[PDB]
RNA sequence: GGAACUUUACCAGAUCCGGACAGGAUGAGGAUUGACAGAUUGAGUGUUCUUUCUCGAUUCCCUGAAUGGUGGUGCAUGGCC
């Protein structure tokens, strides 16, 4: 698809991002992918998540390791700290 | 103007906000934004005031700030450096909330506010 | 052919190096102060490799 | 055997879409529209059509 | 316009398949819906199970 | 529907096989040694072997945590389904796995080739292992690729028991001028338990009981 | 390696960026995304030109870079054979 991210999706992953710390995306660029806040209800393609964790690898905020066809991004102490300020939470 | 910034950093972070020419004009013919600011000064368009007249038809509430230029600053909508201060600061003239709150809107009912 | 190499190609490597300038480089002690730079930097201060290189494509 | 322009969006010049006259708004009228919506495709409440040739435009 | 992969949602080719470990799509073992690929699996036999007892 | 018993075994296979390739890969340094899964109702059980129980474990689990959550946002298990464990292994010097690992630290902080794999072998066996054999090979020397063994002690290598044996792992070490594979071989002493080695003796070893 | 498309590496064309992140000039008084009808086109392909609406900071324009390649070198290598 596009990797022109929408800005509905991008705070969304990042809910879940700073949720459970971690997102498991499949190297599939015609596929989706599905996370949850309860409602698992996100339906964001694959090709999306790339981009954003791309762009913040490049902005040393994730550690990425690749397994066979999963991506596997972590937030660091810099990362949780930088995520807080984006979604305006309390430490 | 100074209780009006406090008003909407507390809306930027939930979720919401809606700023400049805009879809803002959009939202106040279907009077879904609940309170709005602008300019008082005048600027591009002699200061039309549709936006006067889509807010008191549609019964929503309307403030207005002198300074159209720096009107949100603390909204970071300018170039920062991020060693120093702010750039040349564009336009940002109108405003339209929907958003929280809770802290000074309380304070915002004053003056009997359009209402 | 046999030959590959002509009086023609005479000074064809010097011609088309590309010509570096050297730099600035403030001028060094001369004489018995230049031994005293030869001699704090081997000694006073501490195999022994006079010209280390930084690591470059071999490792 | 000519190079395309890739084309980059319009500006509008201070007006994306606009609206009606008597711009006093002495408490007797809202501010009429100058295009339809013709709502459920697929939103409708803020989509504004196109003139081009008075025809139509999104999508809705 | 998005063309962009029409070919490739439709799946019925030998392009649609590919290595699950490997990413390749040539010369997968598809016995037992296995899906590796036929080098990318050799190295991977003693993982799945596989002993070369004979 | 179900899968049959032939359908279910594959991917319980490839199951194992991606969560090593996974943890091989993340737990490098940690020096990982294997994965033991206990699947039943109610829960899946995996079981780290590791020899940094500190890193593999974050600190206050804050690793293991993340490497929870990985297993389970990819195999989409449910909350509650899947639990990990870290062990350690008891001796460090009879694990083929951690000591490649290890191996592949010395050459990429650039100490020397066979300074780094003698390190390995007297570690080794001074830990109690029967034999040992590390292969560097790459660009060590220059330009041209060579090949070094290193050796000490018992190998056993043409039998089919050997599997039950030696313990073997190989890594690639990225070096800066090209990429060099390392091989560590560890022949397991003795562990009738099976802690690490077999219980019963070599294949040719007769031993002849003494009488009352 | 029993290739109709895909596979695919080749040839004639046509899109898309999947050029991250920095630094600098446009920027909400709009950075830009997308597209109906026509013309363009092999294409009821908005690729583009006309037309005007949508998207609402994700982008785009320069500079520095980086990531992709079934590009090269198996006579630089690892691994396997
Ligand atoms: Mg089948
Ligand atoms: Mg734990």
């Amino acid at each position: 698809m596009s990797t022109y991210v929408p800005k509905p999706s991008r705070d969304n992953v990042y809910r879940f991002f700073f949720t459970e710390g971690v997102i498991a995306c499949k190297k599939d660029r015609m596929g989706t992918w599905t996370g949850t806040l309860g409602g698992n209800t996100f339906t964001v393609p694959c090709i999306q998540v790339m981009q954003l964790m791309r762009s913040l690898k490049s902005r040393n905020l994730i550690k990425e390791q690749y397994a066979w066809r999963h991506y596997y991004w972590t937030l660091n102490d810099e990362g949780i700290a930088y995520m807080r300020s984006y979604l305006h939470l309390a430490p | 103007e100074d209780a009006v910034r406090i008003v909407i950093q507390k809306a930027l972070e939930a979720n919401g906000l809606v700023r400049g020419l805009s879809e803002v004009a959009r939202t106040l013919d279907c009077k879904t934004a609940h309170m709005c600011i602008l300019a008082d000064d005048c600027e591009d368009e002699e200061y039309k005031k549709l936006v006067t007249a889509l807010a008191k038809q549609g019964n929503i509430d309307l403030i207005n700030v002198e300074e159209r230029e720096k009107l949100a600053q603390w909204a970071g909508l300018v170039r920062r450096d991020v060693a120093g201060e702010v750039t040349k600061t564009l336009k940002c003239s109108s405003v339209a909330i929907r958003d929280f709150g809770e802290r000074t809107k309380a304070l915002d009912y004053l003056l009997s506010q359009l209402h | 052919g046999k030959i590959h190499g002509s009086l023609a190609r005479a000074g064809k490597v010097k011609n088309q190096t590309p010509k570096v300038a050297k730099q600035e480089k403030p001028k060094q002690p001369r004489g018995r102060a230049l031994k005293r730079l030869k001699y704090t930097r081997r000694f006073l201060s501490k195999k022994v490799h006079m010209n280390k290189q930084p690591p470059g494509k071999a490792g | 055997p000519k190079k395309p322009t890739h084309r980059h969006k319009l500006e509008k010049m201070r007006a994306l879409k606009y609206f009606k006259v008597t711009e006093n708004d002495d408490g007797s009228y809202k501010v009429e529209r100058t295009r339809q919506d013709c709502p459920h495709p697929q939103c409708g409440a803020g989509v504004y059509m196109a003139q081009h040739k008075d025809r139509q435009y999104h999508l809705t | 316009l998005d063309q962009w992969r029409s070919r490739q949602k439709i799946g019925m080719g030998k392009g649609a398949r590919c290595c699950v470990i490997c990413s390749n799509q040539k010369a997968l073992i598809r016995k037992y819906e296995l899906n590796v690929c036929r080098q990318c699996f050799r190295e991977n036999a003693e993982h799945i199970g596989f002993t070369k007892l004979r | 529907g179900p899968l049959s018993k032939k359908r279910m075994i594959i991917r319980d296979g490839v199951f194992y096989a991606e969560l090593f390739e996974f943890l091989k890969r993340e737990l490098a340094e940690e020096g990982f040694s294997g994965v033991s899964y206990h699947v039943t109702t109610l829960r899946t059980e995996i079981v780290i072997k590791a020899t940094k129980t500190r890193e593999v474990l974050g600190v206050n689990g804050r690793r293991i945590r993340e490497l929870t959550a990985c297993i389970q946002q990819r195999f989409n298990y449910k909350e509650g389904k899947l639990q990990l464990y870290v062990e350690r292994v008891e001796v460090r010097g009879l694990s083929a796995m951690a000591q490649v690992e290890s191996l592949r630290f010395k050459l990429l902080s650039n100490l020397q080739v066979r300074r780094a794999a003698m390190g390995i072998i007297r570690y080794v066996m001074e830990s109690g292992a029967k034999g040992c054999e590390v292969t560097v090979g790459g660009k060590i020397k220059g330009q041209r690729a060579k090949s070094m063994t290193f050796r000490d002690g018992y190998m056993i290598k043409s039998g089919t028991a050997h599997k039950s044996f030696v313990d073997s792992a190989c890594r690639h070490c990225y070096m800066r001028a090209g990429c060099i594979g390392v091989k560590v071989k560890i022949m397991l002493p003795g562990d009738s338990t099976g802690r690490n080695g077999p219980s019963e003796p070599l294949p040719d070893v007769i031993t002849v009981i003494e009488p009352k």
